[PDB]
RNA sequence: UUGGCGGUACUUUAUAUCCAUCUAGAGGAGCCUGUUCUAUAAUCGAUAAACCCCGCUCUACCUCACCAUCUCUUGCUAAUUCAGCCUAUAUACCGCCAUCUUCAGCAAACCCUAAAAAGGUAUUAAAGUAAGCAAAAGAAUCAAACAUAAAAACGUUAGGUCAAGGUGUAGCCAAUGAAAUGGGAAGAAAUGGGCUACAUUUUCUUAUAAAAGAACAUUACUAUACCCUUUAUGAAACUAAAGGACUAAGGAGGAUUUAGU
């Protein structure tokens, strides 16, 4: 890295900085008199103060992203995100007042709540003893179980699809079937669970 | 003239390596055989080391006051 | 049976002779230069020296130098004993008469201190001197056991009532701490023929360079090299880049921006011109928050560059495949 | 290091007791004579029974959903192209 | 490992002058160049034909005075004039030395139909910067 | 007693690294290229880690050192019963490097031991000490830092190179030397590395990587092969490039394995 250990990675929330004095907890009151003595990093080119900017979809675009082309991952990543609000806005129309109330029109919201449908609680490590192929129940970290719930719906709808449907159109129709809790990508999670209860006694030769 | 993990000073042994002459305080405890002026003494107590060090203090200037006052006598006679 | 050249240890009189000869060589130079040698001075003898014998070697030290001799030499400890023999110093058997003879000062300092018997805070801002301060205080090399004992007692004397006297000895082994300003120089705000206020800065990111000019008054108009930046910046993501000093502060509509963006990409040219305009904006806030731009990242300069490639790998870090066996 | 029962809140509970008496602890000792200087005592639980009751924990609230050559060691495929390369060669 | 213009170490008895002591990563950087020309410079020619009259000029001197070159010698080129510059060793009698400048000078000139001058400066003895 | 070893324990540990984690690849297909093998009248050297787009930042003649045929005998120089030799030995070497290695040691002068084959530390200090080389620092990437490069001793592998050049010993001198002409083939067989493709985050067109219109599985995606034309260099096209057709295989690659903070 360029950047020296003594650097700070920048904090980039509108409304902290312009809080009245008083509201800020001392502890915050604080890391901002030191910082005032240290090195900051400069901000990221996809880092801004925009109010539209979600750390999760931005790091599911990244995710998706091949060779650099960041264009294209985000024009995919926005497609899917309309592609999901026109596909809730047609079955709002053609629904009943009663059934209008349930249907849930914002992409966003669509997306967080199925990511965290898919995530896994327990994952499991690959271990060779005696020379033999163990993999031991592992209980996993937020950031663990996070990844994991990204990294296969990237690859349900790489892989899993028609060759002439589009990522848009395939991963638009995921989110919303995990969002209820029907996709392929939530038997993904329901297979690792079922698994560690088979290997549920052999969390002992954990080393780490 | 001992160390402080009660061995022999390293100098006791240097010292007669050179033959150079040493006149140390010697406890109980201690070796005399390399010392060539021992001391039989109580070297812990604060009250006995401060009556050996005014004494080697009083005598060393003593002796070096004795010179002075021995050359202006001696120096002296000579244009007299 | 070593045989090779001895220590050339520089006596007195040999010291005296290079000062003799290093005056005499003053005015010449002087006389060369053309100037008068009683005000030359010894920033003139560098750079006349630098003037008659041109030096282009990267190393400084091993340039071509007429130094008084006491900068040069090496500044050493003299003779610990005279003709009869007999050592100047009682302290001269320990191989550290300085420094034990300073140990010697301070433990006998705290024994006065503590037969004898408030807030020990006189200094501020201060830091205990380096051991290659003090090795030069006391003119010979220490180990870093005997800096930390030293420490150790100076510490304990400034715990136990403290004079006058001890105040003024234990500041000479404290050295005077500068904390570095990290806080943004503001740029000046000139004025237009129209009489508009402005302020001017520069930005660099990777190989590209923006010199933004924003104005005081404005309704957001951002014009990047004579065109709008709609038109130049047809990716969302790099008109987000140029929105976020303003939606920071929350100023948009409120400057006009004239940007001229040479050199790189259009991610590195967007970000070349959101520094600059946070730069120019600082003229145009208040320092509570010139730092809170400081802090989130505006106003400091990416240094991550393209590395170059090595040769013998196929990329900078990427290493050419070991082959099989 | 205690030994720790299955029962991960009484686990919790024992571990903030223990703690609060290290200090006293340590006098009971340094007071009987027993050791002289005893440095300052720690209780920690350990790490390999923690993760085992952790795989517990999270397995219950997890939710199960709705109810030939290269055997023997001898390529005998390239073994056999070799010798049958070496026979072109021959005739 | 590498060898290059490199003096290795020994027991510390063996004198290295400064120019033999820095390896070539010091080049520009604690020593100079013992040639300057312009036939390196950018957007210059004849670059071959310098580099080969340097490495003649080098061998002609060492043979010219063998064993009396304390030190390598220095080419300085300046329009079509050449000047060489060597620490010579007083061993031989001064008027050799004039014999020597004289017949190195006028062959040197009449071989390459350029105006060469020898400049000597005399040592006492090799100069030693270090020994290693 | 020293060192090496231990399917002898007990602690540290590796920072793109031993396991785990992450991304893109190799291993399958077609080509380009090296090596081996086969093989040719027909070079040489490198050839576990540390060879295998390596000496070559480069072989149509030349280059060339190889093979076949023909020819020359004071045969490049001022002189020389001399010229010349890519003839043998890198296990005689210089020169210039690889490797452990960005590892932390190497060597020399002293001093000490109820003798020493060796060893020589305790910091509230008990026999170790004062200097060199390496490291460090410094300099370079034209502010600053970080990073990257460079740097890296002494040894280890009789490591690589007598074919960069030079050179010790031995050998040839009507030939192992010099010159001319024509040749130096072949696989498709194993293997190393690379390139391209297998497509939808794709294919073609205009723009410019924004956007739009078409294409989208039997020949759609898709050959830098073979073949056929034209052009460039040259004396020579056997070479390279640009088009044209023609299509094959390829449907994301077993064991295993490379690189990246
Ligand atoms: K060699
Ligand atoms: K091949
Ligand atoms: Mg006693
Ligand atoms: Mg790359
Ligand atoms: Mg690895
Ligand atoms: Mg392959
Ligand atoms: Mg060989
Ligand atoms: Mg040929
Ligand atoms: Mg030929
Ligand atoms: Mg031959
Ligand atoms: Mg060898
Ligand atoms: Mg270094
Ligand atoms: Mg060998
Ligand atoms: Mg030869
Ligand atoms: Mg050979
Ligand atoms: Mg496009
Ligand atoms: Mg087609
Ligand atoms: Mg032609």
């Amino acid at each position: 890295s360029r950047y020296a250990p003594e650097f700070r990675e920048p904090l980039i929330d509108k409304e902290y900085y312009r809080k009245p004095v008083a509201e800020l907890t001392e502890e915050e009151k604080y890391d901002q008199e030191l910082k005032k003595t240290q090195f900051i990093k400069a901000a990221a080119a996809t880092e801004t103060s925009s109010v539209f900017a979600d750390p999760v979809i931005s790091k599911f675009t990244n995710m998706m992203m091949k060779g650099g082309n960041k264009v294209l991952a985000r024009s995919l990543m926005a497609q899917t995100l309309e592609a999901v609000k026109r596909k809730q806005f047609e079955k709002y129309r053609a629904a009943s007042a009663e059934e209008q109330a349930t249907i849930e029109r914002n992409p966003y919201r669509i997306f967080h709540e199925a990511l965290k449908n898919c995530e896994p609680v327990i994952g499991l490590v690959p271990i060779l003893k005696g020379g033999h192929f163990y993999q031991v129940p592992v209980p996993l970290a937020d950031r663990r179980r996070r990844f994991l719930a990204m990294k296969w719906m990237i690859t349900e709808c790489r892989e899993n699809k028609p060759r002439r449907t589009l990522m848009p159109e395939k991963l638009s129709h995921e989110l919303l079937e995990a969002f209820h809790n029907r996709g392929p990508v939530i038997k993904r999670k329901h297979n690792m669970h079922k698994m560690a209860e088979a290997n549920r006694a052999l969390a002992h030769y954990r080393w780490w | 003239t001992l160390n402080n993990v009660f061995e022999p000073h390293v100098a006791v042994r240097d010292a007669a390596k050179m033959n150079i002459p040493t006149v140390g305080i010697v406890d109980t405890n201690c070796n005399p055989c390399l010392i060539t002026y021992p001391i039989p003494g109580n070297d812990d107590s604060p009250q006995a080391i401060q009556l050996f060090c005014k004494l080697f203090r009083t005598t060393i200037n003593r002796a070096k006051e004795k010179r002075r006052q021995m050359e202006a006598l001696h120096r002296l006679q000579s244009p007299k | 049976n070593v045989q090779a050249s001895r220590q050339e240890s520089y006596t007195e009189d040999f010291i005296k002779k290079q000062i003799e000869e290093f005056n005499i060589g003053k005015r010449h130079l002087a006389n060369m230069m053309g100037e008068d040698p009683e005000t030359f001075a010894e920033e003139d003898i560098d750079r006349a020296i630098a003037y008659l014998f041109p030096s282009g070697l990267f190393e400084k030290r091993a340039r071509p130098m007429m130094k008084h001799p006491e900068h040069i030499f090496p500044k050493q400890r003299a003779t610990q004993w005279g003709e009869d023999g007999r050592p100047f110093h009682f302290l001269f058997y320990t191989g550290k008469q300085s420094y034990y003879s300073l140990m010697h000062d301070v433990y006998g300092k705290v024994m006065q201190l503590e037969k004898h018997r408030a807030e020990s805070r006189d200094l501020i801002g201060s830091r205990w001197l380096i051991k290659e301060e003090l090795e030069e205080m006391l003119v010979e090399k220490l180990s870093d056991e005997d800096y930390a004992q030293f420490i150790r007692l100076l510490e304990k004397l400034l715990t136990l009532p403290c004079g006058p006297a001890e105040e003024e000895f234990v500041q000479r082994f404290r050295r005077s701490v500068t904390i570095q300003s990290k806080k943004q120089l503001i740029e000046p705000v000139q004025y237009d023929e129209q009489g508009m206020a402005f302020s001017t800065s520069e930005g660099r990111r990777k190989s590209a360079t923006a010199q933004a000019v924003v104005y005081e008054h404005g309704s957001g108009k951002i014009h990047v090299n004579g065109v709008d930046y709609l038109i130049y910046f047809p990716i969302t993501q790099d008109r987000e880049q140029l929105m976020f000093p303003f939606h920071f502060l929350d100023r948009l509509e409120r400057h006009d921006v004239t940007c001229t963006v040479s050199g790189g990409g259009r991610s590195a040219q967007a970000g070349a011109i959101r520094l600059a305009m946070a730069r120019a904006l600082c003229s145009f806030v208040t320092e509570d928050e010139v730092e809170w731009m400081r802090q989130a990242g505006l106003l400091t300069p990416d240094p991550r560059i393209r590395e170059r490639k090595k040769p013998g790998q196929e990329g900078a870090r990427r290493k050419f495949t070991w082959k099989k066996r | 290091y205690w030994k720790t029962g299955v029962s991960a809140e009484q686990n919790k509970h024992t571990e903030s007791v223990l703690q609060r008496s290290a200090a006293y602890m340590r006098h009971l000792l340094i007071s009987q004579q027993t050791l002289r200087n005893v440095p300052p005592i720690v209780f920690v639980q350990d790490k390999r029974d923690l993760v085992l009751a952790e795989v517990d924990r999270l397995l219950a609230e997890a939710d199960f959903g709705p109810p030939h050559p290269n055997l023997c060691g001898i390529d005998h495929e390239a073994l056999n192209k070799q010798i049958m390369e070496y026979k072109r060669k021959k005739e | 490992k590498n060898r290059a213009a490199r003096v290795r170490v020994a027991k510390g008895n063996k004198p290295v002058s400064y120019e033999e002591a820095h390896a070539p990563h010091y080049i520009a950087h604690r020593k100079g160049w013992l040639s300057l020309h312009t036939g390196n410079l950018d957007g210059e020619d004849h670059a071959a034909e310098r580099t080969l009259e340097d490495v003649f000029l080098r061998k002609f001197m060492m043979g010219t005075f063998p064993g009396c070159l304390a030190d390598q010698i220095v080419l300085k080129r300046r329009a079509n004039q050449v000047d060489i510059c060597a620490l010579v060793l007083r061993q031989l009698p001064a008027h050799k030395f004039y014999f020597l400048v004289g017949y190195s000078e006028t062959l040197l000139s009449h071989f390459y139909k350029c105006p060469v001058r020898l400049h000597l400066q005399t040592v006492p003895s090799k100069v030693v910067y270090k020994y290693i």
